[PDB]
């Protein structure tokens, strides 16, 4: 691609600059270029990749929701549908790009729990974003999200402590999948509660800084439980 | 809408 | 361009949708397509054009400032300069596009004061944005901004009341030009004060709604005077 | 930085 001539280290440096400048499309392109060098990613690099694409797809999701809401009102000319479709297609292209990087070849080279769980969670997340706009096929997309989350959960429970921030963010997002995508609010509530309680019981093992990291994510579990019950 | 993992 | 096959009315409708979705790059492309149909723009359409490109160039300016600040610190590898140059070049391309639309052929077909002043102000604004990143050539860019603002001012003083929001926003931006670009802080202060005082004395002629519109812009003149003195 | 016209 267009980043093939740039050094890996320069791509990472520029991704960090783009983050500081709130240029998330650039940040994603730089990190895509870094992935395509073929070397595994460090913990920091994995998070740069995630931050970049989360911001890109987050803007698209917010736009899609606005347009879909306008479209649904109009059904209570073709321009509203056309433009919602345009944004939707762009969003799906971003998700497909991320899923392609995970499949070629981030996941298969990831052996440590922290990397493998991170990437499988990401695969669940971007199939979930595809599911949010899918209509009927929606079933196979939902199953793909579920499968990725489940594999990630199984590894995280075996290999990580209950306060691990990757484990917590995985359980959080899988609970959102259950509530928002899979029409399983009881599963969502059960998962959030068990995750929160098992992390609570492990906090005593943590340093002050790790305690801060874990409790910040636990608060999101609690906020969802408040909304859901 | 439910809260998902933040950056 | 890529919007050549879309109806003018559909482009305007989609520009308004993109605004609601905070998709300002799309909004600008739609309004560029509408301009290129060759018909003059209504007051609402002129403001859609301005809003779209102001948001696009505003993101680029904010990014450029972040990167330039990092670059200047590093001079107290080539990546910081390279990436600042990338953003700078993109910003200049956006300014050139807007200036091209004004020159081909919005300004020459604009006969009413409200349209002609609006477009000449816009020409001043986008040359000012070019001036912000220009280095030495900077002189001819500054002169182009000054010339456009001055022509707009001369028409506005002859043809518009002192509370007209276009006249006020023009005087505001020309005062910013004087202070920030032209190294003429006394000219900036004098212009802001005279503009504010002449608008104040005309407020009694206005409806409640027009009064609200004018006083909102006057507050920006006052806020600058507070910062400048 | 000085305030310019807003939308
Ligand atoms: C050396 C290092 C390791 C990990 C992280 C990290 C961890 C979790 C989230 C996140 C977001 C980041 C970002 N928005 N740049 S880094 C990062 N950071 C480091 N510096
Ligand atoms: C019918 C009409 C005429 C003028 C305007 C207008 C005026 C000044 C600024 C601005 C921003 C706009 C926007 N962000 N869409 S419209 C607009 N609006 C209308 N509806
Ligand atoms: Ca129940
Ligand atoms: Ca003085
Ligand atoms: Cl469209
Ligand atoms: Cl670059």
């Amino acid at each position: 691609g267009a980043m093939g001539s740039m050094e890996r280290a320069s791509l990472i440096q520029k991704a960090k600059l783009a983050e500081q400048a709130e240029r998330y499309e650039d940040m994603a392109a730089f990190m895509k270029g870094a992935v395509e060098k073929g070397e595994e990613l460090s913990c920091e690099e994995r998070n740069l990749l995630s931050v970049a694409y989360k911001n890109v797809v987050g803007g698209q999701r917010a736009a899609w929701r606005v347009l879909s809401s306008i479209e649904q009102k109009s059904n209570e000319g073709p321009e509203v549908r056309e433009y919602r479709e345009k944004v939707e297609t762009e969003l799906q292209g971003v998700c497909d790009t991320v899923l392609g990087l995970l499949d070629s070849h981030l996941i298969k080279e990831a052996g440590d729990a922290e990397s493998r769980v991170f990437y499988l969670k990401m695969k669940g997340d971007y199939y979930r974003y595809l599911a949010e706009v899918a209509t009927g096929d929606k079933k196979r997309i939902i199953d793909s999200a579920r499968s990725a989350y489940q594999e990630a959960m199984d590894i995280s429970k075996k290999e990580m402590p209950p306060t691990n921030p990757i484990r917590l963010g995985l359980a959080l997002n899988f609970s959102v999948f259950h509530y928002e995508i899979a029409n399983s609010p009881e599963e969502a509530i059960s998962l959030a509660k068990t995750t929160f309680d098992e992390a609570m019981a492990d906090l005593h093992t943590l340093s002050e800084d790790s305690y801060k990291d874990s409790t910040l994510i636990m608060q999101l579990l609690r906020d969802n439980l408040t909304l859901w019950t | 809408r439910s809260l998902s993992e933040r950056l």
